[PDB]
DNA sequence: CGTTTTAACCGCCAAGGGGATTACTCCCTAGTCTCCAGGCA
DNA sequence: TGCCTGGAGACTAGGGAGTAATCCCCTTGGCGGTTAAAACGC
């Protein structure tokens, strides 16, 4: 039994959010600011605090800016964001 | 020891809802936000104060500061309460 | 806690904690029970690393700028990283510098004709998984079949292999094990060679692990080498773990050399002379 | 390959597709095109970067080598996104 | 005696007394300073705890979570346009779908 | 003798000092940090009038008007960053033309 | 949506390194008084 | 160009900062096992 393409994905944004779980995983996210903090300077320890603070900053980041993009590219007339929706949220945001 | 506002939300909770509890972390996000809202305040004070050249931050500074941040409402009745809370500290 | 740890003092303290600890534990050793152990066998073999490890040794230009854990994955083996084989060999395949970078492969090149020969199978038991899947590739290369295991590899086919190994006429003379994944998990008693790898702070697993080689009934005389390092992290960790073994104690490459070490009688050494030729020829 | 696995993930892979999707379906869009995932990684790793210099800096004015939770709270802060909850 | 009894208040008055002193904010601080900021305090604080409650109530809940918080300081436009920009740890987004996307 | 003269800076590190104390920016100030926030903004306004005279000398005038420094400040990426919340009077930012609105 | 794969999460093992502490020292800057020249009208 | 007040020099001291001594707890690195989540294909 299949479903026609949107119904599932409603079911997912509503379940989405609703919910309040993290939607990136623990390990990858606190490896990925190990390597980025490499660059700044070497030998650098991590409290558990710091990674989930970062975590929780960057997903609130990232769901504003898709917010900001899906109401872009309902201006356009469109149900489909694009690279070029995100460069015009972060430019008219001014965090280019 | 280490100082916190945990147990002055709790009682101001109590006081306005006698049933409904609070977790730890509403208390600590409940801290974060006086602890906020009074830098906010102690601030905007300083530095209304700096611009008339004075030194003593006093009810007056508060007030202004109070209007500066809070919009509408949220400072009309706030300052309303300032100004209770000043009149009965002149009381006793 | 006190007292307990303070091992004059270590004799009243291991006297009153054997008082009072006699009905607690049972213990018998081989040597009582069946006394069928052809040896107290237990070896130590020591070798050098490259000089391309030992001048990052001696420098620690990207170390003491995980410390541990580096040297100990450097002194294990090299080509841990893709930049390794890019720079080394950009063909990523079996050639050359492969058992040379390394002593313990130095010496595993020089020891596998002499377990060839004789037909004894090995079990190499090793604290890394990198290292395993370089020792398939090493084994691989000199064609010679052998076991790989590991920790959650797969539930059911280590009953497979098991039941493989245990097989009277097994093609395969060699497996691999990893030390913390033993478990007790294998009755070897169709094997007599051993093999000790990375250095395993905890000299419990160690001592687990060797023991395989002792199973009750065995007609086989067992040898177990421990392959150290010299002159850095793994000698040590050796000494560290002699130091460790001295403290539960109170309460708990020639041909001819790597022969005598090797061969049970002079038949072994009159055998592996083809295997001396041989060397010396490619030498 | 027998002799070796050859696998070089990157660590900014890390967040893989299904993630992206999930963060782009709480944000309320319905249909995401195939390019979305690399323009939203450069644009979570430039963020990051910045906080996590601003959290650098931070710690090392004050010699520790730890980095805490208080100094990334302050390097939000800093950027005008106060975050609670954590101090 | 406290002057918090005094004053008529559920928040320090010395505490905040102190943290006006100790914080270089002036060289001086009168004493109606700090018996005013806790009655903000407090009724900021006061409204925000009724609103969480409503907001629990609501959801048949008798502990405030973060969710709660969130919730009753996005609901209300007042506090939405004080706090906009500050995020809240596990507090997620308020669902909203948009009419084209129905 | 003044000690601009003695670290070799044309800033007064005396008025720079006399702010830090009277600013009620801390209780007490060190010796060397008036000078190096002086020389910092030294660089800085060097810098500013250095691009500000070029960008003058580029349109053929032998003064600073707000629009050689309004030039100035956008042409430079890494002042563009810095002052990009800050307004300055006399406005308009940059000539150009858009390709797709011929 | 399916089928195949595999890395994330909870559980264990070990260690050592800064982040905590307290105690002693010490010299930098806060004054206070006396000149004076760089800055202002 | 002339005038003066903010700036500077000399003396005093005490408290905040620097340095040594102490220790344990949080972190880092690794492995086992399970399985829900990630990858590839139509």
């Amino acid at each position: 039994h299949r479903y026609r393409p949107g119904t599932v994905a409603l079911r997912e944004i509503r379940r989405y959010q609703k919910s309040t779980e993290l939607l990136i995983r623990k390990l990858p996210f606190q490896r990925l600011v190990r390597e980025i903090a490499q660059d700044f300077k070497t030998d650098l320890r991590f409290q558990s605090s710091a990674v989930m603070a970062l975590q929780e900053a960057s997903e609130a980041y990232l769901v504003a800016l898709f917010e900001d993009t899906n109401l872009c590219a309902i201006h356009a007339k469109r149900v489909t964001i694009m690279p070029k929706d995100i460069q015009l949220a972060r430019r008219i945001r001014g965090e280019r | 020891r280490k100082e916190s506002y945990a147990i002055y939300v709790y009682k101001v909770l109590k006081q306005v809802h006698p049933d409904t509890g609070i977790s730890s972390k509403a208390m600590s996000i409940m801290n974060s936000f006086v602890n906020d809202v009074f830098e906010r305040i102690a601030g905007e004070a300083s530095r209304l104060a700096h611009y008339n050249k004075r030194s003593t931050i006093t009810s007056r500074e508060i007030q202004t500061a109070v209007r500066l941040l809070l919009p509408g409402e949220l400072a009309k009745h706030a300052v309303s309460e300032g100004t209770k809370a000043v009149t009965k500290y002149t009381s006793a | 806690e006190d007292w307990f740890n303070t091992p004059e003092e270590t004799l009243l303290i291991i006297r009153r904690l054997h008082k009072v600890l006699r009905p607690f534990l049972l213990r018998r050793l081989k040597k009582e029970v069946e006394k069928d152990l052809p040896d107290k066998v237990e070896k130590v073999i020591k070798c050098k690393l490259s000089g391309l490890q030992q001048q990052l040794y001696q420098q620690m230009l990207k170390h003491n700028a995980n410390k541990i854990m580096q040297l100990r994955k450097i002194c294990n083996h090299p080509f841990v990283f893709d930049e390794v084989e890019g720079v080394v060999n950009p063909s990523r395949g079996n050639s050359d510098l492969l058992f040379r970078v390394a002593g313990k492969f130095e010496l595993l090149d020089r020891v596998l004709p002499k377990f060839k020969a004789s037909g004894h199978r090995v079990l190499m038991f090793f604290q890394m998984t990198q290292v395993m899947d370089i020792m398939e590739d090493f084994l691989r290369m000199k064609d010679l079949k052998y076991m790989r295991l590991d920790g959650s590899t797969k539930t059911e086919e280590r009953t497979e292999m098991l039941n493989a190994f245990n097989a009277p006429d097994s093609d395969y003379f060699c497996f691999l094990l990893s030390t913390r994944a033993g478990g007790l998990g294998l009755n070897l008693q169709t094997a007599d060679t051993v093999i000790i790898f990375d250095t395993d702070w905890n000299p419990h697993q160690d001592l687990q692990a060797q023991d395989r080689a002792h199973r009750i009934g065995q007609k086989n005389e067992v040898r177990i080498l421990r392959l150290i390092t010299t002159d850095s992290v793994e000698e040590v960790i050796l000494e560290r773990a002699m130091q460790k073994l001295d403290i539960d104690g109170k309460v708990i490459l020639d041909d001819d050399e790597l022969n005598d070490t090797l061969a049970r009688s002079a038949d072994e050494k009159i055998l592996f002379d083809k295997i001396d030729k041989e060397r010396m020829n490619q030498e | 390959a027998k002799r070796h696995r050859k696998v070089l993930r990157d660590n900014i892979q890390g967040i893989t597709k299904p993630a992206i999707r999930r963060l782009a379906r709480r944000g309320g869009v319905k249909r995401i095109s195939g390019l979305i995932y690399e323009e939203t990684r450069g644009v979570l790793k430039v963020f990051l970067e910045n906080v996590i210099r601003d959290a650098v800096t931070y710690t090392e004015h004050a010699k520790r080598k730890t980095v805490t939770a208080m100094d990334v709270v302050y390097a939000l802060k800093r950027q005008g996104r106060t975050l609670y909850g954590f101090g | 005696k406290t002057r918090s009894s005094r004053a008529g208040l559920q928040f320090p008055v010395g505490r905040v007394h102190r943290l006006l002193r100790k914080g270089n904010y002036a060289e001086r601080v009168g004493a109606g300073a700090p018996v005013y900021l806790a009655a903000v305090l407090e009724y900021l604080t006061a409204e925000i705890l009724e609103l969480a409650g409503n907001a629990a109530r609501d959801n048949k809940k008798t502990r405030i979570i973060p969710r709660h918080l969130q919730l009753a300081v996005r609901n209300d436009e007042e506090l939405n346009k004080l706090l906009g920009r500050v995020t809240i740890a596990q507090g997620g987004v308020l669902p909203n779908i948009q009419s084209v996307l129905l």
